[PDB]
């Protein structure tokens, strides 16, 4: 408990994500509400144990990395959620049974198996 | 020899391994140092590092009002648009910073070390700029009637204002060069530019239009002024239907963004002041889009039409072009030009280019009659229908 | 020839060995590089420290200062740091700044944008050269213009003309105008940049001409190049009325391409092959002879040209005696190369509907009807003939 206040008090923190990871032992991170910064790697997380577009934590005024958040973030993943895929099954829609066959062949078949 | 060959392959790996040591000493990548000029600069450089002269944040001074607490203060508005009241760092006098002038302030300590050069905020306009270009003098047709008319207005005050004052003639201002694409408004302007040997800034208006309404306008005034200050400047404004279009709105659109900039150019040429002796040339793609302010004499003294180069011009472009080229000389260069229909300048040259290509194709030290006939019969049929001129000329 | 290779090699051996020799040996002996060489390495590394703010080099000023605009929302007129060179900061490249006090520590990054990525298109096409049969003359014309000066510019610039550039591809659409640029591009081995003409007019205001500059600038840097501009016909045909940039946007874009092409810029090694429907529907500003020396008009494809293209597609397709090429070609009129491609692609698709992985004479006969209607359709024309 004694120790917790010392750990707890810190300059602050930031949340960025790795845009790119160099071969120069610096990592390119964009902190979310500010610009991009190029910073040296920490002990815990560096270039070999990171893959880009992995959200990573920073401890402020040094921007050294703490722990890797296992979740991935891209602009594309949020977009998908916001637009929202429908609930309605082809059955529900039906009476368009003649239509579900026609659409199926051109859209669905080449994405599922482009191999064929 | 064999030993020497081995090194060719090798040097590439050898530079890659060494690369952290190269980077530090010569430059680029890890520890960028040039070693030749930053070394020499190093003693002066130490003064700046010690001070808060880094940062020295981009700003322009609104007003130099001094006030109490720390006496030498200036009221500045930064280029990102918020004002700070700042201090003077001792290294200049309050005289050096002046109202409206561009100035540097710190971000960590807000104070002026050295004032920032005024009016050089467009980078976009600079992108296009090549000073004194020209394809080669031979493609022009050399001295045409068109070139000579252009020199009287253009060359002569830049070269000598002395002769102007002596005779007692007002110095000219504006030449308006017009015609549909490819009648060479830009080609002739480059040729006179080189001859006069005045510094030459040509610019496309399409980069002095950028972001929203009013930012492009700031770029045009500052650029123009800067040139005006400069003694013996020639500005060739290249293709303006991008700061030169029609004036209207209909309230389902609007030409505004274009008109703000166009009007800003027009205003500046003579000014509300007498006139300078620094020349402006405008190249326009339509004579149908121009408003009367631009047309007034003293912002446009004589109108010269470079549209569809003249009867003399069609033959000169082929022969002066032909002169340069290795071609047959038993064919009349004028016959090929004459065949060309209502020829734009670009079109006359198109015959020479197509004619020569066949000759290069063979790899002869001349050309033959056959190369010329296929070229010219092809040009008369197809190209002429497909020129700029049938569509544009009726409109204009 | 061989002797030359030895001379070139001569500069390069000395460059690697000298840099290696000098760094280590000179800190060791007397005081030449010595204290000064450590000093540059150390000072830059400490100032840079953690973190560094990224900025972009807008301009360089002659008085040991520069205009950097930083990615923190503030612009700076920086002062140069001791032992960093002003004149190694490219206007193409972005520079790294120490984020405590703004001075250029150095360039570890040149940075990258999604804007670059549009211009650069890599091609590795299913159909390429010798997968096109017939219309043999049309390929030879293209090459005299594009391939021959691009490979060997030396005579062409030397004779006195600017090098003949490009070709304009017009006539009946469908001849195989798109295949031809991609195929010739492999033979010459020119970097193939593909960008649509309609993509250049977009919502954003003033981004439109800037993009066109980038398209040309990147083509030039890559070195041998051809820019295939697909569907350029599009700017002219449509006054879109769906862009906030408006009629203003269309105007300013159209001029910039002309500027970048030749202009006063007069860039070389950049051929533009223009794909259009017709050049009678194309915008009159853009079109004009003497930027493009040669124009090619394809004839209507005949029965004869059609057989050679089909033999190739038959080779790519499942092999059988139930493939009947001749019948389909004969039935059809004097009409495009595209159709030969369409009959083969629709035939495979058609098979999947059946629950068959076979493409037989039945899939083809059904395919002949749809392809023929869509493309031009013979039953209107039969009356007029």
């Amino acid at each position: 408990l004694r120790e917790e206040l010392q750990l707890l008090q810190e300059q602050g923190s930031y949340v960025g994500e790795v845009v790119r990871a160099m071969d120069k032992k610096k990592v390119l991170v964009k902190v979310h509400p500010e610009g991009k910064f190029v910073v040296d790697v920490d002990k815990n997380i560096d270039i070999n144990d990171v893959t880009p577009n992995c959200r990573v934590a920073l401890r402020n005024d040094s921007y050294t990395l703490h722990k890797i958040l296992p979740n991935k973030v891209d602009p594309l993943v949020s977009l998908m959620m916001v637009e929202k895929v429908p609930d309605s099954t082809y059955e529900m829609i039906g009476g368009l049974d003649k239509q579900i066959k026609e659409i199926k062949e051109v859209i669905e078949l080449p994405v599922k198996h482009p191999e064929l | 020899q064999s030993t020497y060959s081995r090194q060719i392959k090798q040097v590439e790996d050898d530079i890659q391994q060494l690369l952290k040591k190269i980077n530090e000493l010569t430059g680029i990548k890890e520890s960028d140092t040039g070693l030749a000029p930053p070394a020499l600069w190093d003693l002066a450089a130490d003064k700046q590092t010690l001070q808060s002269e880094q940062p020295l944040q981009v700003a322009r001074c609104t007003k130099i009002i001094n006030a109490d607490s720390e006496d030498p203060k200036y009221i500045i508005n930064v280029k990102q648009f918020a004002k700070f009241v700042v201090d003077l760092s001792d290294q200049v006098a309050p005289t050096d910073i002046e109202e409206g002038m561009r100035v540097g302030v710190d971000r960590n300590k807000y104070q002026i070390h050295i004032p920032l050069p005024p009016k050089i905020d467009p980078t976009v306009t600079m992108m296009q700029v090549e000073e004194k270009p020209d394809v080669t003098y031979s493609d022009v047709g050399g001295c045409k009637e068109q070139i000579e008319k252009l020199r009287e207005v253009v060359e002569t005050p830049l070269l000598h204002p002395e002769r102007f004052v002596n005779l007692g003639i007002e110095p000219p201002k504006g030449v308006l060069l017009f015609g549909p694409p490819g009648t060479g408004k830009t080609l002739c302007a480059r040729a006179v530019a080189n001859r006069t040997d005045a510094c030459f800034i040509p610019v496309i208006g399409s980069e002095l239009v950028q972001k929203y309404v009013g930012e492009g306008a700031r770029m045009v005034r500052e650029l123009f002024e800067m040139a005006r200050t400069k003694k013996a400047c020639l500005i060739f404004f290249d293709e303006i239907d991008a700061i030169g279009g029609a004036r209207f709105d209909d309230g389902a659109g609007g030409d505004n963004e274009v008109q703000r900039t166009m009007l800003e150019l027009i205003n500046q040429l003579d000014g509300f002041d007498p006139r300078g002796n620094i020349k402006v040339l405008m190249a326009t793609n339509r004579p149908d889009t121009l408003d009367p302010a631009l047309m007034r004499p003293g912002r446009l003294d004589r109108k010269i039409e470079f549209s569809l180069p003249d009867l003399e011009g069609r033959t000169h472009i082929f022969k002066i072009h032909a002169r340069s080229m290795s071609v047959e000389r038993d064919i009349r260069f004028e016959l090929l030009a004459r065949l060309c229909p209502n020829s734009t300048g670009a079109e006359i040259r198109s015959v020479c280019t197509e004619a020569g290509m066949f000759a290069i194709r063979a790899r002869r030290k001349i050309a033959t009659e056959k190369d010329f006939l296929e070229a010219v019969n092809k040009v008369i049929k197809s190209y002429a229908k497909f020129s700029a001129t049938p569509r544009y000329m009726t409109y204009n | 020839t061989q002797c030359r290779l030895k001379l070139l090699k001569l500069e390069r051996i000395k460059d690697y060995l000298l840099m290696e020799e000098e760094f280590i040996r000179n800190q060791e002996q007397m005081k030449p590089l010595e204290e000064k060489q450590e000093e540059e390495r150390s000072k830059v590394d400490d100032l840079r420290g953690t973190p560094m703010s990224v900025g972009t080099l807008e301009e360089i000023i002659d008085d040991n200062h520069a205009i950097v605009s930083t990615s923190v929302g503030s612009e700076h007129y920086v002062s140069i740091l001791s032992f960093v060179d002003k004149d190694l900061l490219e206007p193409g490249c972005s520079v790294l700044l120490n984020h405590k006090v703004h001075a250029v520590i150095g360039v570890l990054m040149d940075d990258t944008d999604p804007l670059v990525t549009v211009m650069k298109v890599e091609k590795a096409p299913q159909e390429t050269y010798a997968d096109i049969g017939g219309l043999d003359n049309q390929i030879q014309e293209i090459k005299e213009s594009v391939e021959l000066p691009l490979t060997h510019p030396e005579y062409y610039e030397e004779m006195g003309i600017k090098p003949p550039k490009g070709v304009i591809l017009y006539g009946p659409p469908g001849t195989g105008k798109t295949l031809l640029a991609k195929a010739v591009a492999n033979q010459t081995s020119a970097t193939f940049l593909r960008v649509v003409g309609s993509e250049l007019i977009q919502k954003y205001l003033g981004d439109g001409p800037k993009l066109v500059r980038e398209l040309f600038r990147v083509a030039e840097e890559h070195a041998p190049s051809i820019v295939f501009i697909d569907e350029i016909d599009a700017i002219g045909t449509k006054r879109y009325d769906s862009n906030s940039g408006g009629e203003r946007e269309i105007q300013r874009t159209m001029l910039e391409l002309l500027n970048q092409l030749d202009g006063f810029d007069s860039r070389g090694d950049v051929k533009v092959i223009m794909a259009t429907n017709r050049i009678e529907t194309l915008d009159p500003a853009l079109i004009r002879p003497g930027r493009i020396d040669r124009k090619i008009e394809f004839p209507l494809p005949d029965e004869k040209t059609k057989k050679r293209i089909f033999q190739i597609h038959t080779s790519r397709m499942t092999l059988a005696d139930d493939v009947t090429l001749d019948d389909l070609i004969m039935a059809k009129d004097d009409l495009s190369g595209a159709d030969i491609k369409a009959i083969c692609t629709e035939a495979g698709l058609m098979a999947l509907r059946e629950r068959r992985m076979k493409v037989t004479n039945e899939d083809f006969k059904k395919s002949k009807e749809n392809v023929l209607y869509k493309k031009q359709e013979g039953t209107p024309e039969g009356l007029y003939l």
